[PDB]
RNA sequence: GAUUAUUGGAGGUAGAGCACUGUUUGGACGAGGGGCCGGUUACCGAAUUCAGACAAACUCCGAAUGCCAAUUAAUUUAACU
RNA sequence: UGGGGCGGUCGCCUCCUAAAAGGUAACGGAGGCGCUCAAAGGUUCCCUCAGAAUGGUUGGAAAUCAUUCAUAGAGUGUAAA
RNA sequence: UCUGGUGACUAUAGCAAGGAGGUCACACCUGUUCCCAUGCCGAACACAGAAGUUAAGCUCCUUAGCGUCGAUGGUAGUCGAACUUACGUUCCGCUAGAGUAGAACGUUGCCAGGC
């Protein structure tokens, strides 16, 4: 006998083992990330105070298409980078969640990296 | 005397002046020691480093604060308002 | 019976003589029993003689429970030899008690019979004692 | 499907004379003597067995 | 298993020291590290 | 089953406590539904009489001041050695 | 997926009358099977292990893998190392296309009276089955195989226990 | 500097306790190798339980007192190089 | 050196004695050392315990494999911590 | 006023049990061609689809049943003092462990939707 489960708790555990040496100073805030199944959501957060700094999403209607599963997040990285052009347009603290530098992640990552911001 | 037989359990170490060195409240240096230990009885927190021998040193100068860490564990903080 | 027959170390420390009974001060297995009024050691042997006496007086009568085991050794050198060039071998095993600490219990036999047997056991014993019933109320 | 240690199987048309139970697989990449389409265009080399002909219960 | 003395190419001195194991590592090992003559991490080999 | 008590007060020292427990009385503390953590003391003798009269359990009327309270035991601290009692806990069922 | 719809009909016919799963989302499916061989004592039988590998290479889609001994258990020559294993994970369409194959060569050479067996389970939904390699390699009859072996076959099911393994064994199995 | 009300903290003694390690009971449970024909039954061993006890080199717990330091406050008279 | 002597030992590491800071003797009690690992090192990225039963081609029980609990007991290069 | 992570509060925060919730998100899944993917699986990871999902997971509601903490009082123990000669006695303070009443099945900050 054996059972199937949710992966998000493992994501979160790995995320916690990451967060140890990794926190939003409110100078290089932590860029927290989440893909559930369909849309990928993101938030620049201060952790010195624990308070947000932005709010962005794939299913956020501003950057919204039916492109790739991937270029969607890339668009979001451009859009949130413009949002950061307001402030926090600098090199900051990136969080790979309990995820990897690959796929949707890497796409959106370089999107935000090359849409102005130099973490 | 006459035949005094021998033994062996007469061997031990030279102790190591372990434990703490400073207390909750007092003010410190940058290269200052606060605790000689083994393992991690207490974990360094703020402005503290764990050297080779699990020796804890406050990074900076300031006051000390021992405190709990989790539900059941301990840590150390150092604050430099001073 | 239900024991790890081994030990950790041989030469251990001579325990605390003073104090009080941490427990074992009540009747559980038998109905009648004996508790104590002193706080001294036992040498694995007054028990032997005592249960022998109680048995052979009971004529293989009632049932009996010892609440004891010498968990602990002592040592002794040979006769009055010079001092401090080691620690002597063991000579026996002991288990100190406390006043109030039960020692023996019995059932399946008369009150007075038990009383007599226990009295008789005490006489090969080094400690003042007391005969007791199953506590109630 | 342990890739890295995966040889090739294939859903072969085990076309036996006893009911032609051609719903099997393996590395029996043999000559398709019966290049059929209702079953796999592969080996019917499973020629004769008793699994569908003579069971000890229903022979 | 000996006191292992690596000879740099042109750092000019008999400087660096480490452990080896002849059974594990009988041949001549080489690798990168800072020879301060040049301000860089450069290769040296056993000799 | 209508036993009385008398109220303890604060800082009953080692001395007065040993004296009272040595007297023909015993300290008690009651709590539970219908009551607070109330500290009193009671005659050992009548307590034992009602024990032998009722058994282990009994909804007893308890006279403190004016009120007769239904109560039973919570537990008790009892010395087997010398077979006298040192403390008795009580629980009210109301 | 040959026995797939066969099972999909028997559930709605039998276990939707006995078990009555409140949603199709909660329907009892099999997960997979592990096909780990056993010892294959390759203290010098490296070649016998190669042969038992090549057996499952062709029987199954994946070959096994040789678990080095974690221990130095006496009464057996093994140590840190000592490749003494074999391990195979049959999940998907291979699982089904192999299932229909093996139950269709099983009774001819297994020589079983029940048709396959009645039980060897361990009380979980896992068979703990040991064998003598009769029905297997119907691709290569027992002419060139060097050594009898029997895997440790374990059902892996969404079902609860071996009692339900029986109910699903009702599909092209003879318990 | 010292002493004391006040704080704040470190720590695992004493005591308590089985929660590990154990050491020990008793009784049970069932089974095992085995009384036999592979088994019964007993037997032990082990597990499991009930209940119980012991511990310098056992601890889930945990004092008092002492130790360290505070803007520590008050009274003294030290203290250091 | 509980006279000398014979015996035995003579330098480091770990525990207990050592008395809840540290420290602390005994010809007092228990164990280790006179190295190893270029991978058992560094970095990055994955994984996560034996054991027990659970039981089964093996089955000496248990090798291997199988499911649940397992408190890290597993394991952690070398003694105990 | 549901979600998301973000959260700081120790689990009286829980465990287990019982019930509702529905592809706003959640996840079931469709498969592997696509990057990627696994000393040994599209298992996982990653890829591409959302086809059907609350059944699971998940939220809420109930049980404190398991756990947790946890009184009051009291005990030992212990400072100190004074006694005497005691495996001590007494007085003064500190007052534990265990037990026991009892409890709680969460507070909570951020954001943008959702409201």
């Amino acid at each position: 006998m054996i059972s199937k489960i949710d992966k998000n708790k493992v994501r979160l555990k790995r995320h916690a083992r990451v967060r140890t040496n990794l926190s939003g100073t409110a100078e290089k805030p932590r860029l927290n990330v989440y893909r559930s199944n369909k849309h990928i959501y993101a938030q620049i957060i201060d952790d010195n105070k624990g308070v947000t700094l932005a709010q962005a999403s794939s299913k956020d209607s501003d950057i919204a298409t039916t492109a790739t599963k991937v270029e969607l997040a890339t668009k979001v990285g451009e859009a949130i980078a413009k949002k950061a052009a307001d402030k926090g347009i600098k090199e900051i603290v990136f969080d790979r969640g309990g995820y990897l530098y690959h796929g949707r992640v890497k796409a959106l990552a370089e999107a935000a990296r090359e849409s102005g911001l130099e973490f | 005397k006459k035949g005094v037989s021998s033994t062996k359990n007469g061997r031990d170490s030279e102790s190591k002046r372990l434990g703490a060195k400073r207390a909750d409240g007092q003010f410190v240096t940058g290269g200052s020691i606060l605790y000689r230990q083994r393992g991690t009885k207490i974990y360094p927190g703020e402005n503290v480093g764990r050297g080779g021998d699990d020796t804890l040193f406050a990074k900076i100068d300031g006051v000390v604060k021992f405190e709990r860490k989790g539900r059941d564990k301990k840590q150390v903080s150092v604050y430099a308002v001073a | 019976m239900l024991l790890p027959k081994r030990v950790k170390y041989r030469r251990q420390h001579r325990p605390k003589t003073t104090g009080r009974s941490k427990g074992g001060n009540y009747v559980t297995f038998g109905e009648f029993g004996l508790q104590a009024t002193t706080t001294s050691w036992i040498t694995s042997r007054q028990i032997e003689s005592a249960r022998i006496a109680m048995t052979r007086y009971m004529k293989r009568g009632g049932k009996v429970w010892i609440k004891i085991f010498p968990h602990t050794p002592y040592t002794k050198k040979p006769l009055e030899v010079r001092m401090g060039a080691g620690k002597g071998a063991v000579e026996g095993w002991i288990a100190v008690v406390k006043p109030g600490r039960i020692l023996f219990e019995v059932a399946g036999v008369s009150e007075e019979v038990a009383r007599e047997a226990l009295r008789l056991a005490s006489h090969k014993l080094p400690v003042k004692t007391k005969f007791v019933k199953r506590e109630e109320l | 499907m342990k890739q890295g240690i995966h040889p090739e199987y294939h859903q072969v048309i085990f076309l036996d004379t006893t009911t032609n139970f051609k719903f099997l697989s393996g590395s029996t990449k043999t000559s398709s003597e019966m290049m059929e389409w209702e079953d796999g265009k592969e080996y019917p080399v499973i020629r004769l067995d008793i699994s569908s002909d003579s069971h000890p219960f229903y022979t | 298993r000996v006191n292992v003395t690596l000879a740099c190419t042109e750092c000019g001195d008999r400087n660096y020291i480490t452990t080896k194991n002849k059974r594990n590592n009988p041949e001549r090992i080489e690798m990168k590290k800072y020879c301060p003559r040049l301000n860089k991490y450069t290769l040296h080999r056993e000799t | 089953a209508s036993l009385k008590s008398i109220i303890r007060q604060g800082k009953q020292t080692r001395s007065d406590l040993k004296q009272l427990r040595k007297s023909g009385k015993v300290p008690a503390v009651v709590y539970g539904y219908g009551t607070k953590n109330v500290s009193v003391k009671v005659d050992e003798v009548e307590f034992i009489k009602v024990i032998r009269e009722v058994g282990r359990n009994g909804v007893i009327e308890l006279g403190v001041g004016s009120k007769t309270i239904k109560v039973m035991v919570a537990d008790y601290q009892f010395d087997p050695l010398k077979n006298q009692i040192t403390h008795i806990d009580f629980l009210a069922i109301n | 997926n040959r026995l797939k719809e066969k099972f999909n009909t028997e559930v709605t016919e039998n276990l939707m009358k006995k078990f009555n799963y409140s949603s199709v989302m909660e329907v009892p499916k099999i997960d997979k099977i592990v096909v780990n061989m056993g010892v294959g004592d390759a203290v010098q039988n490296s070649k016998v292990l190669d042969n038992a590998v090549e057996e499952l290479e062709l029987i199954t889609g994946q070959k096994p893998l040789v678990t080095k001994a974690k221990k130095s258990i006496a009464t057996f020559r093994l140590r840190e190392g000592m490749p003494i294993g074999a391990k195979v994970t049959l999940r998907g369409e291979r699982m089904y296309e192999f299932l229909d194959k093996l139950i269709s060569v099983s009774l001819p050479r297994v020589r079983d009276f029940q048709g396959v067996s009645k039980k060897a389970f361990d009380g979980r939904g896992n068979y703990t089955l040991g064998v003598k390699e009769q029905l297997i390699f119907p691709e290569i009859d027992y002419d060139k195989v060097s050594k009898v072996r029997g895997m440790d076959i374990v059902i892996v099911t969404t079902a609860n226990t071996d009692e339900e393994a029986r109910e699903l064994l009702a599909n092209f199995g003879m318990p």
